[PDB]
């Protein structure tokens, strides 16, 4: 299994480059390419991915023609110019996984055992990581029901090497916030993950909807997830966690006040400060 | 079935429910906690049980609507609250 | 000429054999809203406590 | 009354002038019946005083404080009437809140007699009046302060009250005047007094440090805001 | 016995006795009973020994799961007189092996530490931050759902 | 005498023990502080005599 996938900046913009290049010559949903990476103990780090050619017909759905030695060649080029990098797997700019995804993620199993699909969007979406680290899963299901190859999901994170984080600075150094918690931050940052929390909130429950609608199937499992999570409320009016909070805010007062009244007898001292200079000033020009 | 607030349950309704004896529930609850099926805590003084219940449970398409329009009310408060946070705090915002 | 050689490249032949070339940077959005994604923060960074313990601690300091 | 209630006074005025008005609604206030109000204006008017430029603004105000005060249920300070300037301004108040806190009726009776157009020429003789038919409040006071369960017979006893039921009407009475935070229980006759609580776990500290930081950030903003900076 | 002595649940010396006690002192032709629990004088000892593990193990699985448990069930479960079971509990607590606070006067042994308020609210800002991120995990198996029966 | 913490009640007879909570310096040091600022007030008004 992989328990995490650490996409590096430049997987990013290379993928970024390929939608780019690729939609402004002819028009093409998706896009596929071949993600090159390092294993740790269980963290692969992608580094590094290529373009592969790739037609698809999507009315069909089984039609898709990728390239082997393309591919193959691709490789030992990469490896001739970095050995670190061995296959992990593949990623394509497709917004949504598509029918035909199994078949290409077995043709990349040919080449790497342990595959992981990172479907990179390439639309900004400010709510959410780019990457979607996807495996595949052959299992009984354990619950009576048929099997199938599926998609196992593996977290997926954005990291980044000295070389790249210095080029990462570097470019977006026109529109980066400051490093520090101002306040004018941390009250945006609030407020982002509200509306992070609220756009969760309203995904699970048009997932509910489908699922009492019957749109989609009751899943059996994840659904007792979320009811666990309905049971790690916090339960909050609770007189002792009342009484905690009311101290605890209180204690944060204090020292707010007392921040407060220095802030205050700075102010004034300043003004004073100012004034003298300026009665000084006023009385030694006549 | 507990309104998921007042989680406490009386040693008679569990005594009732269960049908065991006043002091067997002590015991039956233990053995709940024991095997895993509960992660709560029990009293003796009020004879109620803390209940904090970590194993799920399988679903109804009934139970489903109810967990539906109980996140359709989270998620409406948690809006509420953002756009207070949000209207408040816009000089502060940037 | 609103850049400046520098006293190596000068001293290795700037302006003698090689002349400089301003580098422009092309970037543009898409490729500049992936990159803030390096340090994005979750939703939940904005909604974590901290802990009270080191809080308290660090307000007694 | 009407033309303070109608008219709004700037916040930025000068502080003898915020002086003399809260002088001015402290005994438009007590006079109406407002008493808290007035000792808390005429509280704020002594602390705004021109340091030490005006005696006869503090010697009236401090009578005037000294009055509502008592007629409030609370024994004035003994520091004002111990001060230089105000000893002998304030020695027939002195008096009366001795009578008072002593609870002598006749003493009140006698202090009147020797100083009762003095009081007039003051213009407090009417609040002195009501303080004469109102002193039980300060008796009330004090055993509620001491006392947290005390019998109606007792506090009748202890009140020199003719009757326990007269010391429960006069007992509703001051659980409504703001003087006492107790509640009859009539079944067996014992004023039980609130069960104190920890005020720091309650709201009211948050409340008392928001005020307080209001008022810093406040000043900060209006000491910054001038900031008198000259013309280049 | 030994898997009993490991399960986390109560074990009563009075049941324990009547199922073990032919089988663990005198045994049978077929239960070659051992000179552990014999009669002898240190038979009878190493007997109330067993008692006092027993107890030990019961009164270890209330601190673990009861927060207050009245004198009266405490020495019911035990098996032993109410100041027997004071008694033995404040040894144990006079020692360290176990916190308990013995309120005399109601009978109550209550179990849970005192809670401070740091603590309180970290648990509450732990439950919290648990539930945020079983929501994302759950959101990304509702999309994986979503994607999979288009 | 600041010995076993407690407190007795005659009323009906028992030895309270409690932890006594430690004092949270946090407190001590914000009244430090506010005599301190209190005293620089004083020295404000020291100056500002000259207008």
């Amino acid at each position: 299994a992989v328990q995490k996938v650490v996409v590096h900046p430049l997987v990013l913009l290379s993928v970024v480059d390929h939608f780019n290049r690729i939609g402004k010559v002819g028009n093409q949903k998706r896009v596929v390419g071949v993600l090159l990476g390092s294993w740790q103990k269980k963290v692969l780090d992608v580094s590094n991915s290529f373009a592969v050619p790739f037609d698809e017909d999507d009315k069909d759905d089984s039609v898709w023609f990728l390239d082997h030695d393309y591919l193959e060649n691709m490789y030992g080029m990469f490896k001739k110019v970095n050995a670190r990098e061995r296959i992990v797997g593949w990623y394509h700019t497709g917004p949504k996984l598509h029918k035909n995804d199994i078949a290409i993620n077995e043709l990349m199993k040919r080449y790497c055992p342990n595959s992981v699909l990172v479907i990179i969007d390439v639309k900004p979406k400010d709510l959410g990581l780019p990457t979607e680290a996807y495996i595949s899963v052959e299992e009984v299901h354990d619950d009576g029901t048929p099997t199938s190859k599926t998609f196992e999901h593996v977290t997926s994170e954005i990291g980044a090497e000295e070389a790249e984080e210095v080029g990462v600075e570097h470019l977006l150094r026109d529109i980066k916030d400051t490093t520090v918690g101002t306040l004018s931050q941390r009250i945006t940052n609030q407020v982002h993950g509200l509306k992070g929390l609220n756009s969760k909130l309203l995904d699970i429950r048009s997932y509910l909807e489908k699922v009492a609608t019957g749109k989609l199937p009751i899943n059996h499992q994840i659904i007792y997830q979320l009811q666990d999570v309905f049971n790690l409320l916090p339960d909050v009016s609770l007189q002792e966690f009342v009484k905690a909070f009311y101290l605890k805010t209180n204690d944060q007062m204090v020292v707010v006040y007392l921040a407060s009244l220095i802030r205050s007898v700075v102010a004034l001292h300043n003004l004073i400060n100012n004034k003298i200079a300026n009665r000084d000033a006023e009385k030694k020009e006549g | 079935t507990r309104p998921a607030n007042h989680r406490q349950l009386t040693f008679e309704e569990i005594a009732k429910s269960a049908k065991i004896t006043v002091n067997e529930v002590e015991l039956l609850v233990m053995k709940a906690l024991s095997v895993g099926l509960v992660k709560g805590s029990i009293d003796e003084v009020d004879k109620r049980v803390h209940m904090t219940w970590v194993q799920p449970r399988v679903l109804d398409l009934q139970q489903i609507k109810g967990m539906k329009d109980r996140l359709e009310f989270w998620c409406t408060d948690v809006k509420s609250m953002e756009m207070l946070v949000e209207h408040q705090a816009h000089d502060i915002l940037t | 000429h609103l850049n400046k050689p520098s006293i190596q490249a000068l001293i290795h032949g700037l302006n003698r054999h090689y002349y400089s070339i301003t580098i422009n940077y092309r970037k543009n959005e898409l490729e500049q809203k992936m990159l803030l994604n390096l340090h994005k923060k979750s939703w939940m960074e904005g909604l974590t406590l901290q802990d009270y313990s080191e809080h308290c601690k660090h307000n007694e300091s | 009354e009407k033309l303070v209630s109608k008219s709004v006074f700037p916040e930025q005025a000068n502080n003898n002038e915020w002086a003399r008005y809260l002088y001015y609604t402290g005994r438009i206030k007590a006079i109406q019946l407002e008493y808290s109000e007035a000792r808390r204006t005429m509280t704020n008017a002594l602390r705004k005083a021109p340091q030490h430029t005006a005696v006869g603004f503090k010697q009236t105000v401090h009578k005037l404080l000294i009055v509502v005060e008592l007629l409030l249920g609370e024994i004035p300070d003994r520091l004002q009437f111990r001060q230089p300037s105000l000893k002998r301004s304030l020695m027939p108040y002195f008096l009366l809140t001795q009578a008072v806190r002593t609870g002598n009726l006749a003493k009140f009776n006698q202090v009147l007699d020797q100083f009762g157009e003095k009081f007039q020429a003051d213009g407090t003789y009417t609040l002195i009046i009501r303080l004469r038919h109102n002193v039980i409040k300060t008796g009330v006071r004090m055993i509620s302060l001491s006392y947290s369960r005390i019998s109606l017979a007792d506090i009748a006893q202890k009140l020199q009250l003719d009757s326990p039921e007269d010391a429960e009407f006069i007992v509703a009475k001051a659980i409504r005047d703001g003087v006492i935070e107790a509640s009859i229980n009539h079944e067996k006759g014992y004023v039980q007094s609130k069960e104190m609580i920890d005020i720091y776990s309650t709201r009211e500290p948050q409340l008392a440090f928001h005020q307080r930081i209001s008022f810093c950030l406040d000043i900060h903003n209006m000491s910054v805001k001038a900031m008198r900076f000259p013309p280049k | 016995l030994l898997k009993l002595f490991t399960t986390m649940e109560l074990m009563r010396w009075s049941t324990l006795v009547e199922d073990y006690g032919m089988e663990l002192r005198k045994g049978s032709l077929e239960s070659p009973a051992t000179d552990v629990f014999g009669s002898t004088e240190e038979g009878e000892k190493r007997w109330k020994d067993l008692k006092n593990r027993v107890v030990e193990h019961n009164i270890r699985i209330m601190a673990k799961y009861y927060t207050r448990i009245t004198m009266k069930r405490m020495a019911q479960l035990l098996d032993l007189s109410v100041d027997e079971s004071e008694a033995f509990l404040s040894n144990l607590v006079v020692n360290k092996t176990i916190f308990a606070k013995v309120d005399r006067l109601a009978g109550i042994i209550n179990f849970q530490r005192p809670k401070d308020p740091n603590n309180l609210l970290n648990d509450w800002s732990q439950k919290l931050n648990s539930l945020m991120s079983l929501v994302n995990k759950t959101t990304h198996l509702i999309a994986k759902e979503e994607m999979i029966h288009n | 005498d600041k010995k076993f913490h407690g407190i007795l009640d005659q009323g009906e007879g028992v030895l309270i023990i409690f932890d006594e909570p430690p004092v949270d310096k946090t407190y001590e040091a914000a009244l430090e502080t506010i005599q301190n600022m209190s005293k620089v007030v004083d020295s404000l008004y020291n100056k500002a005599k000259k207008l």
